[PDB]
């Protein structure tokens, strides 16, 4: 196991939602139609909660790395904006403790992996990450002292990923809805290309349906997995100990809402209302429309 | 079947809706037993009727202003077709406007007897 | 009126996802669930909403076609006597003499 | 011109599709299981992803209630479900009505 | 001893199903099917719909089935129900003749001795002349019937009056 | 005018043969076979319809 020595906490960020956090209702093709529907959404233009993983050099160099155990509540919408792959998996459970099943989800480098069972999870839980010299190549490891009484199992399809630490504006978005209702935990996923110095882009976009996993558990808290460099971001440096590439993540909570779906010819949706946001997206699902007449 | 008439009933009702449309139009459209032709000199005391007039360049004898008009507006139903097509109450519409331009009144009550327009 | 006898065909149209208190709307989930005794209840749920909501579309069709006669009545009255006429009566053919 | 009766297009054969799955059902590793929960507790297993025989169950002699809620047990051969889970306790026989 | 096998139906597609065999599928033909227990009467037809990889089943306006994912071939097929309409009797009455054409409103005359593909429907017994008459019978979209000259049912475009300049 | 409601009785007094599902259309026979508690279940579904 990881054991980081020091650690300064800061005080919850927050940012505007926008139109994000939509996704796919259900395994449904409708096309060129306006369609109204219940679930738990992010409510447009809500405050999500703003997190970060950053190494800051000088004479004082501060380490800073944002993983706190979250509430789960009945779902989360997560995002993260990076320059790296920095954020590689979560924890889900109610104790997260060896007392309790927890749901492991990880991307390992190669393969994404989900475990449920009664883990020891490190105290500071991260991924170790490490560049074996005589391999020339990057390893992982330090989730969890031990597993014990394990309930499922899966492992992707393989993959290659880049550990690398870049430097720059932040490159990548990803979007993450996680829900876990009538047991089964249900993943939502969209990549977006960005090119932001901080926060989520303005504009819509609609989460695909990711996996859906029958694993049964309650789940009441969740924490994100970061990767630990034991070494230089990139090669020919000279400091020491941990460090992590520059890495920012935002929360937020779902809730039980009614919107209006619009999909086009091709069945994606391109825009949406959330129906209880103020008096004329109640006007707009009220008549079934995008646009309305002067009354 | 337990439920006697109702559905003959429904169905009685909603085809006398129907017999009913065309009924509507042939009141409305049908005032002339014969089809008046504008003479082909619009020498009309220099009133100009050429945007109600049919245009016969169009593959309906419709008028420029209701070309202008007609643009602005499985689970056992169907729509049946009237009676009547647009361009029917095309040429309906353009007896009307050739009667009352030739011969004012008259075709209204009798046979169209020409007056010059300006003496109408 | 367009628009009415649209929504009007729509909100029938819509009547058939409704359960009316059976299993299922669809009456083949009914037929391949559930034996000749079961089935009939809940055929008989299905049977009178769609009846309800078939009598309640053909009465707002009656009355709304009575608007259109009248409508219609007024049309062929305004084409004797004010297209195959001159008229007299005030605002019957427009604002001003006719 | 009198509206006399409608026209239907009728069927000329019937189609059945399903995926090309083959394992049955572990029902086995329920009804015949060693030893059943204390009712408090009650074990649930979820099955999927299998072929589903009701008609062993339902031919079994042995069962003192066999009883169906939502569906005939004659019809469950014909059809099909996203997820089904087998509910397993022990009870007093003059309690069985309260499930 | 007490096991409650509870269910739940189609919202994804089915994980569990009794022991069936499929049949071969067929294509522009009314059938019946059945895809992983979701019944129907239709034809069934190639899809142009741009299904996205997770999406089994396609919908209309109206939230009814028009489109369906095959589990053994994961191809889309557009569903089309088998079709219908009105079949009304066309007569000049019988004190005047036991003569009858007749009316499939809505049907294209394929899917039904003379025959007339009308806008109506198809209609058939009735003689096609390129004449125009005052309305006798009214079938609908400027065609009308009459019983005429050797008698035959005739169809023909109405005639609004005469023509006068 | 005459001959729609002709029409309109005949079909009325028609619906009086309907069972409307009742286990027949004809009152006295039900209030005949059975006792009042079984009755009132079928007179109800002919007061119905």
């Amino acid at each position: 196991c990881v054991n980081l020595r020091t650690r300064t906490q800061l005080p919850p960020a927050y940012t505007n939602s926008f139109t994000r956090g939509v996704y796919y209702p259900d395994k449904v093709f409708r096309s060129s139609v306006l369609h109204s529907t219940q679930d738990l959404f992010l409510p447009f233009f809500s405050n999500v909660t703003w997190f970060h993983a950053i190494h800051v050099s000088g004479t004082n160099g501060t380490k800073r790395f944002d993983n706190p155990v979250l509430p789960f509540n009945d779902g989360v919408y997560f995002a993260s904006t990076e320059k790296s792959n920095i954020i590689r998996g979560w924890i889900f459970g109610t104790t997260l403790d060896s007392k309790t099943q927890s749901l492991l989800i990880v991307n390992n480098a190669t393969n994404v992996v989900i475990k449920v069972c009664e883990f020891q999870f490190c105290n500071d839980p991260f991924l170790d990450v490490y560049y074996h010299k005589n391999n020339k190549s990057w390893m992982e490891s330090g989730v969890y002292s031990s597993a014990n009484n394990c309930t499922f199992e899966y492992v992707s399809q393989p993959f290659l990923m880049d550990l690398e630490g870049k430097q720059g504006n932040f490159k990548n978005l990803r979007e993450f809805v996680f829900k876990n209702i009538d047991g089964y935990f249900k993943i939502y996923s969209k990549h977006t290309p960005i090119n932001l110095v901080r926060d989520l882009p303005q504009g819509f976009s609609a989460l695909e349906p990711l996996v859906d996993l029958p694993i049964g558990i309650n789940i009441t808290r969740f924490q994100t997995l970061l990767a630990l460099h034991r070494s230089y971001l990139t090669p020919g440096d000279s400091s020491s100990g941990w460090t992590a590439g520059a890495a920012a993540y935002y929360v937020g909570y779902l809730q039980p809402r009614t919107f209006l779906l619009k999909y086009n010819e091709n069945g994606t949706i391109t825009d949406a209302v959330d129906c209880a946001l103020d008096p004329l997206s109640e006007t707009k699902c009220t008549l079934k429309s995008f646009t309305v007449e002067k009354g | 079947l337990q439920y006697g008439s109702f559905c003959t009933q429904l169905n009685r009702a909603l085809t006398g809706i129907a017999v009913e449309q065309d009924k509507n139009t042939q009141e409305v459209f049908a005032q002339v037993k014969q089809i008046y032709k504008t003479p082909p000199i619009k020498d009309f005391g220099g009133f100009n009727f050429s945007q109600i007039l049919p245009d016969p360049s169009k593959p309906s004898k419709r008028s420029f202003i209701e070309d202008l008009l007609f643009n602005k507006v499985f689970n056992g139903l169907t729509v049946l077709p009237p009676l009547l097509t647009d361009e029917m109450i095309a040429q309906y519409t353009s007896a009307l406007l050739a009667g009352t331009i030739t011969s004012g009144w008259t075709f209204g009550a009798g046979a169209a007897l020409q007056i010059p327009f300006a003496m109408q | 009126v367009v628009n009415q006898n649209a929504q009007a065909l729509n909100t029938l149209v819509k009547q058939l996802s409704s359960n009316f208190g059976a299993i299922s709307s669809v009456l083949n989930d009914i037929l391949s669930r559930l034996d000749k005794v079961e089935a009939e209840v809940q055929i008989d749920r299905l049977i009178t909403g769609r009846l309800q909501s078939l009598q309640t579309y053909v009465t707002q069709q009656l009355i709304r076609a009575a608007e259109i006669r009248a409508s219609a009545n007024l049309a062929a009255t305004k084409m004797s006597e004010c297209v195959l006429g001159q008229s007299k009566r005030v605002d019957f053919c427009g604002k001003g003499y006719h | 011109i009198y509206q006399t009766s409608n026209f239907r297009v009728q069927p000329t054969e019937s189609i059945v599709r399903f995926p090309n799955i083959t394992n049955l059902c572990p029902f086995g590793e329920v009804f015949n299981a060693t030893r059943f929960a204390s009712v408090y507790a009650w074990n649930r297993k979820r099955i999927s992803n299998c072929v589903a025989d009701y008609s062993v169950l339902y031919n079994s002699a042995s069962f003192s209630t066999f009883k169906c809620y939502g569906v005939s047990p004659t019809k469950l051969n014909d059809l099909c479900f996203t997820n089904v889970y087998a509910d397993s306790f022990v009870i007093r026989g003059d309690e069985v009505r309260q499930i | 001893r007490v096991v409650v096998l509870s269910f739940e139906l189609l919202h994804a597609p089915a994980t569990v199903c009794g022991p069936k065999k499929s049949t071969n599928l067929v294509k522009n033909k009314c059938v019946n099917f059945n895809f992983n227990g979701l019944t129907g009467t239709g034809v069934l037809t190639e899809s142009n719909k741009k299904f996205l990889p997770f999406q089994q089943f396609g919908r209309d306006i109206a939230d009814t089935t028009d489109a369906v994912r095959d589990p053994q071939t994961l191809e889309i097929l557009d569903i089309t129900p088998c079709s219908f309409g009105g079949v009304s009797v066309i007569t000049p009455g019988t004190n005047t003749s036991n003569q009858v054409a007749v009316l499939y409103q809505g049907v294209n005359c394929t899917e039904v001795s003379n025959v007339f593909q009308t806008r109506a429907g198809c209609l058939i017994g009735a003689e096609h002349v390129n004449n125009s008459y005052e309305c006798d019978i009214p079938i609908g979209a400027g065609i009308c019937a009459s019983y005429q000259t050797s008698q035959s049912i005739i169809a023909y475009t109405m005639s609004l009056g005469a023509e006068n300049s």
